């Protein structure tokens, strides 16, 4: 029977070397004596090595190994929604069971060519930094790049929380579900993340899928594949997914564990050859279905964490170039008060202007020419008094700017409170106005766009788009303040 | 027929064991008939025992040690002809627009040895493409492999599209385009773009071939692709005797799926980690783009560079190849003019008197001296201002800006989304046209006559009607 | 019994092949009785062929081949409960002090999956440590998880004796220190000085519980003895349901550890030279050191920096673990700015207006800004000086170097080898100080009067002694 049942030869470190199982399907799962569960990922010319899903001490030498048939696959289906679940599906909240509309499996693959359609909806952060200058569009696959302590959760799930205003919405053409892919953190975090999920009621569209630290390596390579294929059924459905990985550097290393234990031979920095293939054939999985598919879409923010700063670094290097834009992170800028610490200059987005909304390009333009301009000078800041005319107006212009685009946690704004704002910074009107009340202005401003120009806002939220008739409303009411301010 | 069966599945690595005692030669395809269409494998190593080490074109998961192995005779290959105009082909010879088969006659190898030497061309020859700043400052050349350096943020999918057109359209022939490891979401734009461009058409005439080996495949295929596309052209090149153009984007990924593909079949990881097969690999590859008595297939490569380390193995072992550069900066955009090309990292190994001529050395070179000495006195504009400088360096910071701004183009693609009309001009049109601007002939002129004007007999008539409004 | 022989002794890796098919299984304990004194062995994998391979908690010095091993039906078991309060253990459980045999009811192995997710629970409590820069940069969370990165010779010894002093007493439930690869005559330091305090009665009530692995032990000793300490706090939190503190000094010796044995264990080695499992076998000793429904536990972790570099896998991995992390750096040590934490590569999570109030959150955040402010401009400070800086950035520099300055504090602990007297700062007052100072009120006093001083009122002291000179 050594067809169907093998036997194992030795086994350690999380990995088992079977003998038999001759007609096992590479990736197959088996199940030991003991129940635990592990993956056949090396067919060799006379045995199997099974890397375990749980703790190597319940198997032993001579244990039958019995192979399962199964590919590993998860549950989907939206009676998922609002739970916290492992690698395959199985619920640890302790709320009860899961409710599946099916199974998928893990490594399907990614959508092709033709079916997709170009990005052209956005998906709002409610961060003025990104949605005015480096836009996230719904089937776009967007890096959250930085080193550690550096704000790259807190982008993700401001991103998360600002889905609030849609998400209780009727249409379900606005609302956006989301996935949270835990790799590597501890579970305290997961702990904390639920709970600001739960105050904030982003839980009952939001999914968390755990593949903590303690978890077995193979788990953590896993885990990111699975909830890709939990939100691919709101792909194939017809809604709309943002699954963010926090974070693929750990999968990698997971992977890295996992092959040098296999015995296979490594790459630069350690690392095994086919990474490349593991978080590609992950991330573009990502796609914008036409109409003819459902109109989908599934939207990826994976995180990475650079060491000292340095992009040169393996996975960095992959992981940027299968992206197609980068939020880059910086510390200097974090102790400096720019929160979000988003190197403007650095980060960047491949979709561009399509991925915007149309009033907050009418003026994210100008904002990214202008910011330009200050880059350029910024050499120069300190030494401001000395300059030429022109680039001590620059540096005032740049440094409000940069100002203006800071914003707290855990409180996103939305497009009819970005567009004022922005217009204010850009036409010129903050230039009066000292860099430290910047933080009283937007606060303030808004308080009264509200009080007593609501049409403005009104409008640029139902139409979309600036119209001249209103643009020079906002001038007049801009105007208006600057002068009582 | 020759019949093994599988032994080992390590990845993308596949063994396979022919007990007959008739082994299949290396760079053959085997297939297996998987549920999913088939899984061609391509040998890359005899090992003994009757085994063979195989690479995988496509994923691996799903199979069975004893599953059966085909040998098809023969290298992976590819359809060639007119009837492969229009469809989108992988790296296995297959339509993947579900627009139907491939009605070709023959089919041609991806594994072709290079021209002899005694079949190469004898001299340097220009490509005349339409856009100032290229054949003004950064020429190509006539079978030559150029590499362009850009993101699609600053205009590189429109500046393929507009040399597919000027080229095949204006002075005539066929194209090809290789996506080795590209953004599927790129490649769904581009062919819609090209839709809506008229060089495919699905009811008709179509002059572009698409190649397309996405990034979610296994590195055997991404590292196969580019030889796929180059089949093609070399096919238009010698079985249908017109020059062609072959975009391969991007280059950096052949050879990054090399080193995976050296990576997993055990070889020792040279420099940084790549393939100690480098250099040859991308020999193997370019030196089939070149001329030949029936025609030239020309290149145009995407150039990735990582870390923005030109040396980088990968950059640094493409640069020997190719001869022209075309950098598409950032840096250029953030002020507003387009194709965006740096002007002064750009630059060409054909910028040679005895071949542009000595007339339009003369003014690229001074047009190279301007436009440095301009960015050269940057920090004293800034720190100080314009008053400061000379009398000289005040009209070399005008003619540099008008410089700056008249080598911008509209392109004859952009009038949809720009609304310009799009304009192309000649060589001559072009040195002329900045001969008369260092002559300082229309330095009466402002700067904005300078901006979107393809030639300044229409400089002349934009300042006009900017004077009249 | 189940009893074999020794096959293989390489370092701390040793080899029993076992003449029946009942193998033991994988983390169970094996013991030798050497006439010299038994020697545990614990099992790490399977090789087959019935040969284990097993780590070993003491030297292998005189091990001969041939030699009986017996198994002792399970994993290495540790005395817990309150009759390990006050008694020093090592890591296989047996006493270290000379006073007699641990008679306790129950013995629990040092090996158990950490609690699941329903088992969590998040605090938010903030710990006032005495420590201004804590207090106030990077306040520590009760129930939390701390951690001292530090390099050699920074200070760290004497930042955890601080926090004994400070903390433990207040604490009022129980204690475990668990000494992985530090220094033993700073273990009794401890003792000792846990003895005159009253915290350790020989022959009383005690209520804190050491266990000593230390830098002499072998490696085996060192990468296990965690769990045992991990053990003894686990009863404290679950089975006795009281508060717990947990001191680790230091956990990069586990890694460390683990990293010694990869290479005799048989496995390729990773990145600059630790191996595979670091990630994972970190975990599982961590993510037990943790509060739950059942019980709280606060933990405080030093964890080395070798050659400085922050970057090295190991901390780099346990900066992830962590609520709380100060990082001390050398260069705030040669400045002469004990006890020399990173003002801003300190970090925590408690810093939110939520938490510790906005005018605190400020505080810290002007903090930050000046002291940024202060290391961008320090360039400019070394080649042009400090003329050219404006009017607002020379006040920012010249209160810079007074806040770093004042966020020095001397120790009760470090008298005898820095002779100034201790210091104890509230977190009140720390931040109306630095508030005060932000505000301007201190202008007019000299940078030399906030050194290694308390609160701002011993600043006006200073100043007032220093002028009387
Ligand atoms: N916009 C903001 N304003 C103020 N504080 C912020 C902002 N964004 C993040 N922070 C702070 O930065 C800290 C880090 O948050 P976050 O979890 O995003 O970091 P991270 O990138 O996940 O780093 P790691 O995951 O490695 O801990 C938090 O304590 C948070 O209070
Ligand atoms: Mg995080």
């Amino acid at each position: 029977n050594l067809n169907e049942t093998g036997r194992v030869l030795a086994v350690g470190d999380g990995i088992a070397r079977v003998f038999g199982l001759n007609n096992i399907q590479a990736e197959e799962l088996v199940e030991f004596s003991s129940g635990v569960k592990g993956m056949a990922l090396n067919l060799e010319p006379g045995q199997v090595g099974i890397v375990l899903f749980g703790s190597d001490r319940l198997v032993k030498e001579g244990e039958l190994v019995k192979r399962t048939g199964n590919i590993v696959d998860v549950p989907v289906g939206p009676g998922l929604l609002g739970r916290v679940v492992d690698a395959l599906g199985n619920p640890i909240d302790g709320k009860g069971p899961i409710d599946a509309a099916g199974r998928s499996r893990a490594q399907v693959k990614a959508p092709g060519i033709l079916p997709r359609r170009s990005v052209h909806e956005p998906v709002q952060t409610g961060l003025k930094a990104v949605d005015a200058l480096v836009p996230i569009g719904r089937g776009q696959r967007e890096l959250i790049i930085g080193d550690r302590q550096t704000g790259k959760t807190a982008v993700a799930l401001d991103t998360i929380l600002n889905q609030k205003r849609w998400n209780n919405g009727s249409d379900e053409s606005k609302k956006l579900y989301c996935v949270y892919v835990a790799v590597g953190q501890k579970r305290s975090t997961v702990a904390q993340l639920v709970q600001t999920l739960e105050q904030h009621d982003a839980m009952k569209y939001s999914i968390i899928v755990a593949a903590t630290a303690s978890e077995a390596a193979p788990l953590q390579y896993l885990a990111p594949f699975t909830a890709a294929s939990i939100g691919e059924w709101f792909r194939d459905n017809g809604k709309h997914a943002l699954i963010v990985y926090d974070d693929l550097s750990k999968q990698a290393v997971a992977y890295r564990q996992l092959s040098l234990l296999l015995r296979r031979p490594p790459g630069r920095e350690a690392y095994p050859g086919d990474v490349f293939y593991l978080h590609s054939r992950l991330l573009e999985r990502a796609a914008k279905l036409s109409e003819k598919e459902g109109s989908g879409s599934l939207t990826a923010l994976p995180v990475i964490e650079t060491q000292g700063g340095d992009v040169s670094a393996y996975i960095p290097t992959n992981v940027i170039s299968i992206t197609d834009g980068q939020i880059f992170l910086e510390a200097e800028l974090f102790y400096k008060g720019i929160r979000p610490a988003i190197n403007v200059g650095l980060s960047v987005s491949r979709v561009g202007s399509a991925a915007q909304v149309k009033a907050l390009k009418q003026v994210a333009g100008s904002l990214k020419l202008f910011l330009a301009q200050y880059r350029e000078v910024a050499a120069f800041a300190q030494f401001g008094s000395d300059l030429d005319a022109s680039t001590k107006q620059t540096l005032v212009r740049g440094e409000r700017l940069t100002q203006l685009l800071k914003q707290n946690q855990y409180s996103p704004l939305a497009t009819e409170e970005q567009v004022p704002l922005i217009y204010a910074g850009v036409n010129g009107h903050l230039d009066g106005i000292e860099l430290s009340r910047i933080g009283e202005f937007e606060s303030s401003f808004l308080s009264y766009l509200k009080s007593n120009h609501n049409e403005l806002l009104t409008e640029i939220r139902e139409k979309g788009e600036l119209s001249k008739e209103l643009l020079a409303s906002l001038k007049s009411a801009t105007e208006s303040f600057v002068a009582t301010f | 027929p020759i019949t093994g069966k599988v032994t080992a599945v390590i990845g993308a690595i596949v063994d396979v064991h022919f007990e007959q005692s008739e082994l299949p030669a290396i760079l053959n395809a085997l297939e297996i008939k998987t549920p999913q269409g088939k899984l061609v494998l391509e040998v890359a190593q005899h090992l003994g025992e009757n085994t063979v080490r195989t690479i995988a074109m496509d994923g691996t998961e799903g199979l069975v040690r004893g599953e059966k192995v085909l040998d098809t005779g023969g290298p992976i290959s590819v359809p060639v002809g007119r009837e492969t105009l229009g469809r989108i082909i992988n790296v296995i010879g297959e339509p993947i627009d579900e627009r139907g088969p491939i009605k070709s006659k023959l089919r041609k190898p991806i594994h072709a040895d290079p021209p002899s030497f005694a079949e190469q061309s004898t001299s340097a020859e220009i490509l005349e493409t339409g856009i100032k700043v290229v054949d003004l400052l950064a020429p190509y050349a006539r079978g030559g492999k150029i590499g362009l350096f850009g993101g699609a943020g600053v205009g590189k999918t429109v500046f393929i599209q507009e040399l597919i057109n000027n080229i095949a359209k204006a002075h005539g022939g066929f194209s090809v385009f290789t996506g080795v490891g590209e953004r599927t979401r790129e490649g769904n734009d581009l062919y819609r773009e090209m839709k809506e461009t008229g060089v495919i058409n699905l009811e008709g005439e179509s002059k572009v071939a698409l190649v397309f080996g996405q990034m979610n495949e296994p590195p055997g295929a991404r590292a196969r692709v580019a030889l796929t596309g180059l089949t093609i052209a070399e096919y238009f090149r010698d079985e249908e005797g017109q020059d062609v153009l072959l975009f391969i984007d991007n280059i950096f990924r052949f050879t990054q799926a090399g080193s995976e593909v050296s990576a997993l079949l055990g070889r020792i990881p040279s420099a940084v980690g790549y393939q100690p097969t480098l250099a040859t690999d991308m020999g193997l590859l370019q030196e089939r783009i070149t001329t030949t008595k029936k025609g030239s297939v020309t290149s145009v490569q995407a150039v990735y560079v990582p870390a923005d380390d030109l040396t980088d193995p990968a950059p640094a072992t493409t640069f020997a190849h190719l001869d022209a550069t075309t950098v598409l900066s950032r840096g250029i955009s953030e002020l507003g003019i387009y194709p965006a090309v740096d002007p002064l990292d750009s630059k060409s190994r054909l910028l040679d008197a005895a071949v542009v001529g000595q007339e339009h050395y003369d003014v690229a070179s001074k047009v190279q001296e301007t436009l440095q000495t301009y960015k050269s006195l940057q920090d004293i504009i800034a720190i100080l201002g314009m008053d400061e400088l000379s009398e000289q360096d005040k009209l070399t910071v005008e003619r540099a800006r008008k410089i700056q701004r008249f080598l911008s183009q509209p392109f004859a693609v952009a009038e949809v989304f720009t609304g310009i009309p799009g304009k192309l001009v000649r060589l001559k049109d072009t040195v002329a046209s900045f001969k008369a601007v260092l002559e300082g002939k229309y330095d009466n002129i402002p700067e904005h006559a300078f901006y979107m004007v393809g030639g300044i007999e229409d400089v002349v008539a934009k300042a006009e009607k900017l004077a009249a409004e």
